[PDB]
């Protein structure tokens, strides 16, 4: 990445965020800068080119300019959906193409803290039939994004056989995480009853299952 | 055997400069248009510029208006980076706009050259249908300023020295969310407008004093956009009504009159206001709600173009005016 | 409107060569004057601009890859290619094909608009369609007549699979969760959806579960036990 981006830039709804691309005359001295919105794992959107310019159905929060060697993206009025990744972009003469920056990671702090939304689902009718069981925990709508994860039987937990994924933001400011289990069906029913809790800021949400309901 | 002037100062002074050489004709009957087919020694481009072949909504007015899918060859519809890759391989463009009553034509031929051949092509000969026309090259004394009724002009970067230029622009009719030239229409006059009743994206490409490099139409931090921007939106009927010898203006103003674009339309899609006598406002034009540039050929008809109401209308495709820059003298 | 969409295969093995397709819609691709890019984007990390191709045939590639990269163009068939030859497992990435612009007469200066993007993966192994299983709504998850049920989709390899609801009729109320990266190699999601009780007795719920680079297409059924 030719083009030198600050890693991570943060602010507050109500801001002027500004973020930075600084290269050298062979890429930002001589050509135009494009910059480009990513929202949370999609494909990138063009907000700012020709160094100012807006496309259709961009607002005037997000404006641009370029002095020099090295160009900015000022967001004056910050607003909650704006936590992306923004890149820049610049023609390089010296290596004959278009090079990006390292994006920077922009966080909307601010936001109130929450509680976890758990969900369990036990395995299904089906899966048994297939020398397999698997039963799911739900973490949604929670804020920070960090959690620890606690599955028990009869007061007593258990830990391996746990997939765990990174905790993820969605397309409404509030982060998820899933978690699976996977176990010989034997071992489905040869305990009462199976519960997950999540824990955050300290705080704990719980969720139990059996399988003497109807399979 | 007529005659275009392409006017080549002794220097250019640095810049990308192409130089426009346009003349009119004489006029021919109503329904001669499609006979003209034309042939060059200078057009040069890879079978972009004189090959010029569109799908048109032809508005035969009788009486009444009668909608068309026609075939037009010859216009000035223009694409992207056209006069770029004609700069880059030091060919050339040319083409030719049209003012019709319901019984004649007069044509209005431009060329468009990469000033890189203003010492190879000092001379040229181009036939459209009844009429041969030589290009003939011709040297001003002038540096690089532009020869305005007398003496030689240069922009830019300066008291202040001003003056007013003339300038020629095609609309180029490209599609993407940059391009939505509507929108800034109404960000800039304010008229009660949105994004669906006027949907055609697309912007102007021009050139100023028949030598300068293009100038696209609109782009908010550009001086000389912007004025071109005014110019063509102030008076899109054209800045030079009075074509060749037509200053005694007999108008017969038919009157308002509605056309389906294009002829398989289900309602009327254009308002236009009928004529009769002499043929000055250009008869081409490009649909506005429609996403594609579908294009519109009028004859004896002024298209609407007031956009104080925001449906129903239509844009020009070549325009000629004057805007205000800054230069010098002596 | 105009519309760029790529397609290929999701799976590509080493030291092999990668073969994709991006399709122009809505504008006449020799009516473009563009230079049609194509740009990558490796998993968690930042954007790469492959190369690019004009209407004509103007080849210009990234100086890292010119020794692999091979653009195809159709002008008669609205389309233009990737051809990058030697893929490794460092190539695996989401590849993005782009209406590169620039504005007046200077180079490449942006890029509008893009396609969607496709998940070409590495790994000498291979392809395998996933197993869908039905998460029904029992008497545990209730609050105020609503309550949620869940589609899981397992055990498939590589990245990514999908999954809709009713086809497409049901988008509201839908979430579905990022894939696991198991110790065996293999990923595993899950899509639950929200609804109220009160369709239990007289409406249905039906994902659709798909995997490109195993053919797999599977409309499963989710009721309460």
């Amino acid at each position: 990445s030719v083009l030198t981006q600050p890693p991570s830039a943060s602010g507050t709804p109500g801001q002027r965020v500004t973020i930075y691309c600084s290269g050298s005359t062979s890429n930002i001295g001589g050509n135009t800068v494009s910059w480009y919105q990513q929202l949370p794992s999609m494909a990138p959107k063009l907000l700012i080119y020709s160094n100012d310019q807006r496309p259709s159905g961009v607002p005037d929060r997000f404006s641009g300019s370029k002095s020099g060697t090295s160009a900015s993206l000022a967001i004056s009025g910050l607003q909650s959906e704006d936590e992306a990744d923004y890149y820049c972009a610049a023609w390089d003469e010296n290596l004959n193409g278009v090079v990006f920056g390292g994006g920077t990671k922009l966080t909307v702090l601010g936001q109130p803290k929450a509680a976890p939304s758990v969900t369990l689902f036990p395995p299904s009718s089906e899966e048994l039939q297939a020398n397999k069981a698997t039963l799911v925990c739900l973490i949604s709508d929670f804020y920070p994004g960090a959690v620890t994860v606690a599955w028990k039987a009869d007061s007593s937990p258990v830990k391996a056989g746990v997939e765990t994924t990174t905790p993820s933001k969605q397309s409404n400011n509030k982060y998820a995480a899933s978690s699976y289990l996977s176990l010989t069906p034997e071992q489905w029913k040869s305990h009462k009853s199976y519960s997950c809790q999540v824990t955050h800021e300290g705080s704990t949400v719980e969720k139990t299952v059996v399988p003497t309901e109807c399979s | 055997v007529y005659d275009m002037k392409i006017e080549c100062p002794h220097t250019v002074s640095f810049g990308e400069n192409s130089v426009i050489g346009y003349v009119e004709l004489p006029p021919m009957p109503l329904a001669d248009t499609a006979q003209m087919v034309p042939e060059s020694s200078c057009s040069m481009d890879n079978h972009q510029s004189i090959n010029t072949i569109t799908k048109y909504t032809q508005v035969i007015w009788r009486g009444e208006t009668v909608s068309t899918e026609v075939d037009l060859k010859g216009t000035c519809v223009l694409k992207h980076k056209m006069v770029e890759e004609s700069y880059r391989s030091r060919k050339s463009i040319t083409c030719y706009d049209l003012s019709c009553n319901s019984t004649f034509c007069k044509p209005t031929l431009y060329m468009i050259v990469p000033i890189h051949a203003c010492n190879m092509m000092k001379s040229c000969l181009i036939a459209l249908g009844p009429y041969r026309v030589q290009v003939v090259y011709e040297r001003t004394y002038c540096m690089t300023g532009v020869l305005i009724e007398g003496k030689c002009f240069v922009p830019d970067q300066s008291i202040f020295d001003i003056a007013s230029v003339h300038v020629v622009c095609f609309f180029v009719a490209v599609k993407g969310n940059t391009y939505k030239l509507f929108e800034q229409v109404k960000k800039s006059f304010e008229s009660t407008c949105n994004d669906t009743e006027n949907k055609v994206q697309g912007y102007y490409i021009c050139i100023v004093g028949g030598n300068s490099a293009p100038i696209y139409v609109p782009t908010l931090d550009d001086f000389r956009s912007m004025e071109a921007f005014t110019g063509i939106f102030k008076s899109p009927h054209g800045e030079d009504h009075d074509l060749a010898g037509e200053e005694i203006a007999s108008y017969s103003i038919v009157g308002p009159a509605n056309a389906k674009v294009p002829h398989s339309a289900s309602s009327d899609t254009l308002s236009l206001i009928a004529y009769s006598g002499i043929p000055s406002y250009s008869s081409l034009s490009i649909l506005t709600s429609s996403t594609d540039a579908k294009h519109v050929f009028s004859p004896g008809l002024f298209p609407k173009l007031n956009h104080t109401n925001c449906d129903k209308s239509a844009i020009p495709l070549t325009w000629t005016g004057m805007i205000d820059l800054p230069g010098y003298y002596e | 409107q105009v519309q760029l969409l790529e397609s290929g295969p999701g799976l590509v093995k080493p030291s092999q060569t990668l073969s994709l397709t991006c399709t122009v819609s809505g504008d006449s691709i020799s009516s473009g004057g563009f230079y049609w890019s194509w740009i990558r984007q490796h998993p968690g990390k930042g954007l790469e601009w492959i190369g690019y191709i004009s209407y004509s045939g103007s080849t210009y590639y990234n100086p890292s890859l010119k020794s692999r990269v091979t653009i195809s163009v159709d002008t008669s068939k609205n389309q233009f290619s990737l051809k990058l030859s030697s893929v490794t497992a460092a190539d695996t990435a989401v590849y993005y094909c782009a209406r590169g612009d620039s504005s007046g007469y200077n180079p490449l200066n942006w890029f509008d608009p893009w396609g969607q993007g496709t998940l070409v993966t590495v790994s000498s192994a291979s392809t395998k369609g996933p197993s869908v299983f039905p998460l029904a709504p029992s008497s545990k998850s209730t609050s105020g007549g609503t309550a949620a049920l869940g589609c899981l989709v397992k055990d498939y390899f590589p990245e990514p699979v999908t999954v809709s609801w009713n086809s497409g009729a049901l988008t509201s109320g839908v979430h579905t969760f990022p894939a696991v990266l198991q110790s065996s190699g293999l990923y595993s999601l899950s899509s639950v959806v929200t609804v109220p009780s009160s369709s239990l007795g007289t409406q249905t719920y039906i994902c659709n579960v798909n995997h490109k680079p195993s053919n797999t297409k599977v409309d499963k059924k989710v009721e309460p036990k």
